[PDB]
Formats: structure tokens, C-alpha cells, sequence
């Protein structure tokens, strides 16, 4: 488990080396209704279902069919012209009121970006001290190790 | 959540790292502790 | 999706962390060989 | 400011008293009837336990609401969840490659733990 990240100042060759040894040990081991059916089929096939491309074109001196199609264009154009009246009445006040809401929504996210930033650096900060604590202790151990190694020889 | 996890698994691995080397050191001390005595007994024969 | 990403992230981090154990271990094992070989020779 | 189920910006937000989290009324009311518990914390919660303005500027070119806008909404719902199902499938596959490579490393360490200390032990024995 133990591998000191901050203390071990470990080349790319060692990653490539260890990857090969890990690789060799891997060589050894080796709820909705009908809605979901049509939605998954639409996405898989990459084709959206065609809508009513009729109101836009039409034609004068048609028949009973275009008499309907004509009368459709009138009522929707009157609804359109009424739908543009209540927008222009308020105008830009309704738009800029929503623009202000979006600024309150945005700043909230970036506050959380900082809260995460601080606690993430704070955890790493605690790790750092641990790394330097033990890395010294390991240094102490190795020095003592080398002392015996030659001490035992010089006695014999 | 990474650095949170990395903290918890690392902190336990260190004691195990050290304790191994600690016991590794204890054995090394014994060889040191005996090798002297044989040298010390060279003066007894003299 | 995100709950599995936590497992993915914790693993990949801990994998490459555990990978560095080997790199260290291999070089020390190697050091033990030449040391003993050069000593046992003489 | 958002709902904690759909990812909406709620028109009638309602907060639960067991876990402080704001949901849109329709979506929290649906969950309680499906299974009577709080979705996040999995704690007992009922409809009576719940405790109850946003402006969108309708575009200048607002026919399109029936044809173009509604079409895009069910395209965007369709191709996202399909792509999200694709993302979930790969995470589980990449999970298996993670755990296998992890366990592969465990065996290396275990194999090397026997190797190293015995090599060190042999140096201690050599002196004798």
C-alpha cells in the first residue's frame, strides 16, 4: 500500500517498468412505458420524427383542404400578433429581470468551487507532513542499516 | 474524494511500513550486539 | 454514473499509488543481489 | 435554486424536513407515492411532511413552439439519455479493468514482499 508521493522525488521509466510487471500479472489472470422504446429507437437510428411542415407553404386557389389551411394561418397570425404585443409592452424589463437571476445562479457555483478547492488543498496539506515525518524515519532506518552492514564485516 | 480516500489508506500503510523496518532494525542490532563479544574475547586469551 | 466514477477514481489513483510500491521494491531487491553477489564472491 | 431530482429550476419548490434539500413539487410528490421515503437520504418521508418567482423571456420569434421548439426538446432528451446509457456502460467496463489491474498489483507486492526481506535476511546471514 505505502508509496510516498511528496517525498519520492520517481521517473517515467519506472512507471513504464512497473506497468510491464503489472501487465504480466494481468496476462496471467486475464423502468418506463412505451416512451422508452421509441426514445431509444430514435436515438439509436439517429432520426427525429417529422413534424407538421404544412402551415408555412400552403397555396391560394386550392380547394376545401387549402380553405382550412388558409383559415389556420389567419388565427395563428392573429395569435402571433397578440403574442408579440404582450412581449413588447414589458419589452426589455422582463428580459433584464431574468438576466439578474442568472447572475445570482452563477456566483453560487463558483463559491462551491472555492469550498472544494480549500478542502482539497487542506487534505493534501495534511498528507504532506505525514510524508515528511516518515521519510525521515526511513532515512534514519537506512543509515542504521548501512552501519550494521559494515560493522558486522569489520568485526569478522 | 480522491485526496480524502488517499489520506485514509496511506495513513494506515505507514505504521506497517515503519513497524516492518523497526523489526528489521531490531534484528540488525543483534548481529552488531554479538559480533562485539567475540572481539572482546580476543583480549581474554591474551 | 457518478457513484461508479468514485470507484473508478479511487481505484486509478490507488492503482498508480500501489504501482509506485513496486518501483521502489524492485530497486531495493536489485540492490540486495549485487551486494550479496559481490560479497559472496570475495 | 435547482431541484434535486430532474436538474430543473423549480416553479413551486418544496423542502423536506428530514433532509434539507429543495425539490420541485411534482417530482417529490411522485417519489413519495412510488416509495414513501426521501430520495437522497432514504429516510421516512410523506406528502404531509413536505414544506412548500422565475422569469423566462419568451423569444421574439415565439408555429415554432409546436414544430421547431418541441422537436428539439424531444431530440435533446432522446440523444442525451442514449449517450448517458453509453457512458454508464463504459464506466462498468473500465471498472473491471481497474479492479483486475489492482489485484494484479497486489500479487506483485505480495510476491516482492517475500523476495525483498529474504534478500535482506541473506545479507544478515552472510556476515556469519
Amino acid at each position: 500500500m505505502d508509496g510516498l508521493s511528496f517525498v519520492d522525488k520517481i521517473p517515467d521509466g519506472y512507471k513504464n517498468e512497473i506497468d510491464q510487471l503489472v501487465k504480466k500479472e494481468f496476462a496471467n489472470i486475464k423502468a418506463d412505458n412505451s416512451v422508452s422504446t421509441l426514445t431509444n429507437a430514435l436515438y439509436t437510428e439517429y432520426l427525429k420524427q417529422r413534424n407538421n411542415k404544412k402551415r408555412r407553404t400552403p397555396d391560394f386557389n386550392d380547394d376545401d383542404d387549402t380553405l382550412f389551411l388558409e383559415e389556420y394561418r389567419r388565427k395563428y397570425p392573429r395569435i402571433d400578433t397578440s403574442r408579440y404585443i404582450p412581449n413588447e409592452s414589458s419589452e426589455v424589463s422582463l428580459l433584464g429581470i431574468v438576466d439578474s437571476y442568472l447572475k445570482h445562479q452563477e456566483i453560487v457555483l463558483d463559491t462551491l468551487l472555492p469550498q472544494t478547492v480549500s478542502n482539497q488543498w487542506r487534505i493534501n496539506n495534511d498528507y504532506i507532513r505525514q510524508t515528511c515525518t516518515i521519510v525521515e524515519e526511513m532515512n534514519i532506518q537506512q543509515r542504521k542499516q548501512i552501519n550494521d552492514l559494515e560493522i558486522y564485516r569489520k568485526r569478522l | 474524494s480522491t485526496l480524502c480516500h488517499h489520506s485514509l489508506p496511506a495513513l494506515i500503510e505507514g505504521q506497517r511500513k515503519y513497524y516492518a523496518d523497526y523489526y528489521a532494525y531490531r534484528q540488525e542490532i543483534r548481529s552488531l550486539e554479538g559480533r562485539r563479544k567475540r572481539l572482546q574475547a580476543m583480549l581474554n586469551s591474551s | 454514473l457518478d457513484s461508479l466514477t468514485k470507484k473508478l477514481s479511487t481505484v486509478m489513483y490507488e492503482r498508480d499509488a500501489a504501482k509506485l510500491v513496486a518501483a521502489q521494491l524492485l530497486m531495493e531487491k536489485n540492490e540486495d543481489s549485487k551486494d550479496l553477489p559481490k560479497s559472496s564472491q570475495q | 435554486m435547482l431541484c434535486a431530482i430532474s436538474g430543473k429550476v423549480p416553479r413551486r419548490p418544496v423542502l423536506s424536513p428530514k433532509s434539507r434539500t429543495i425539490f420541485e413539487k411534482s417530482l417529490l410528490e411522485q417519489y413519495v407515492k412510488d416509495t414513501g421515503n426521501d430520495p437522497i437520504t432514504n429516510e421516512p418521508l410523506s406528502i404531509e411532511e413536505i414544506v412548500e418567482s422565475a422569469q423566462q423571456a419568451s423569444l421574439t420569434e415565439s408555429i415554432p413552439n409546436l414544430l421547431t421548439s418541441l422537436q428539439n426538446e424531444w431530440d435533446a432528451i432522446m440523444l442525451e439519455n442514449f449517450k448517458l446509457r453509453s457512458t454508464l456502460d463504459s464506466l462498468t467496463k473500465k471498472l473491471s479493468t481497474v479492479m483486475y489491474e489492482r489485484d494484479a498489483a497486489k500479487l506483485v507486492a505480495a510476491q516482492l514482499l517475500m523476495e525483498k526481506n529474504e534478500d535482506s535476511k541473506d545479507l544478515p546471514k552472510s556476515s556469519q
